[PDB]
């Protein structure tokens, strides 16, 4: 399952 | 033996050819078992295992969300880092992200990771500690500045340690059959003259999992690491791999040339020779 | 900077006259990851070639699997086109049974 930001 | 769990993501920008394209895969091991793509007709999490295929519509519905909110998130980054090195518009640019846990044999977290890439290079990474950063350059300090204020190394950390262990342990269960098998390599030595006085002999590995393998050729004990042909080990599409290694030997001598291979699958590590 | 895509081209199975197998292209150590693949059977484009989902390698470079169901013969060759940004032209590469 993938974790749950921007650059 | 030691498992991992991995998600590549790929970002990509294209100007004047729509919105960037984002794609998802996630891996346990060398086995993928989900997709997404954020340029199919309808974008949803796909399996790409059967055995991931028994998990619930509320996994798949929640995968879906979140590859949906970074497909979002990314296109804002790929801007965000165009600004960072002072780029034109007018480019196409990718931003690559790899994260995931690493087990033991045991099955206790050896380490987690989560690294970024910009255009194939480097930009920043998380340290082993799982709370500070590794940053590439100047472009790459602002991204860190931005993670620190919103705690994402302590996010991850708690994702790292908890969730992807938790989940990799349930798929390393649930794919027991395949995941936690190893096949070992068919092997053996082919003869291909090239001259009155010198013969390829090429050493194939096939049909293995995991993909790791050892594949060496030795003259009279001695490695011959310089003079041997090595290719990438390479899919067959079965799940399984595909390797060979060659070396030019002198006519005569052939039976002064061994093969060794190491693999995870053998009972036994294997030596070989050209049989006649 | 830009990567050059190695390319294999290879069976799934042991080449054997008449019976069916699988053709694959192998292209990896690219970068960036547009890039154009076709199996040919005699020259000719095959038309319902499938290819993995796009990954990457530990160094940032892509990799693809590209295959269709093929039968082998004696007189059939079968190629790999491979167009990449870093090429200036279209690279072929023949399957070999003993590659």
């Amino acid at each position: 399952h993938p974790v749950g930001f921007e650059y | 033996g030691s498992h991992s769990m991995r998600y590549f993501y790929t970002a990509m920008s294209r100007p004047g050819r729509g919105e960037p394209r984002f794609i998802a895969v996630g891996y346990v091991d060398d086995t993928q078992f989900v997709r997404f793509d954020s340029d199919a007709a309808s974008p949803r999490t796909e399996p790409r295992a059967p055995w991931i295929e028994q998990e619930g519509p509320e996994y798949w519905d929640r995968n879906t969300q979140i590859f949906k909110t970074n497909t979002q998130t990314y296109r804002e980054s790929l801007r965000n880092l165009r600004g960072y090195y002072n780029q034109s518009e007018a480019g196409s640019h990718i931003i690559q992200r790899m994260y995931g846990c690493d087990l033991g044999p045991d099955g206790r977290l050896l380490r987690g990771h989560d690294q970024s890439a910009y255009d194939g290079k480097d930009y920043i990474a998380l340290n082993e500690d799982l709370s500070s950063w590794t940053a590439a350059d100047t472009a790459a300090q602002i991204t860190q500045r931005k993670w620190e204020a919103a705690r994402v190394a302590e996010q991850l950390r708690a994702y790292l340690e908890g969730l992807c262990v938790e989940w990799l342990r349930r798929y390393l269960e649930n794919g027991k059959e395949t995941l936690q098998r190893a096949d070992p390599p068919k092997t053996h030595v082919t003869h291909h003259p090239v001259s009155d006085h010198e013969a390829t002999l090429r050493c194939w590995a096939l049909g293995f999992y995991p993909a790791e393998i050892t594949l060496t050729w030795q003259r009279d004990g001695e490695d011959q690491t310089q003079d041997t042909e090595l290719v990438e080990t390479r899919p067959a599409g079965d799940r399984t791999f595909q390797k060979w290694a060659a070396v030019v030997v002198p006519s005569g001598e052939e039976q002064r040339y061994t093969c060794h291979v190491q693999h995870e699958g053998l009972p036994k590590p294997l030596t070989l020779r050209w049989e006649p | 900077i830009q990567r050059t895509p190695k390319i294999q081209v290879y069976s799934r199975h042991p080449a054997e006259n008449g019976k069916s197998n699988f053709l694959n292209c192998y292209v990896s150590g690219f970068h960036p990851s547009d890039i154009e693949v076709d199996l040919l059977k005699n020259g000719e484009r095959i038309e319902k070639v499938e290819h993995s989902d796009l990954s990457f390698s530990k160094d940032w470079s892509f990799y693809l699997l590209y295959y269709t169901e093929f039968t082998p013969t004696e007189k059939d060759e079968y190629a790999c086109r491979v167009n990449h940004v870093t090429l200036s032209q279209p690279k072929i590469v023949k399957w070999d049974r003993d590659m």
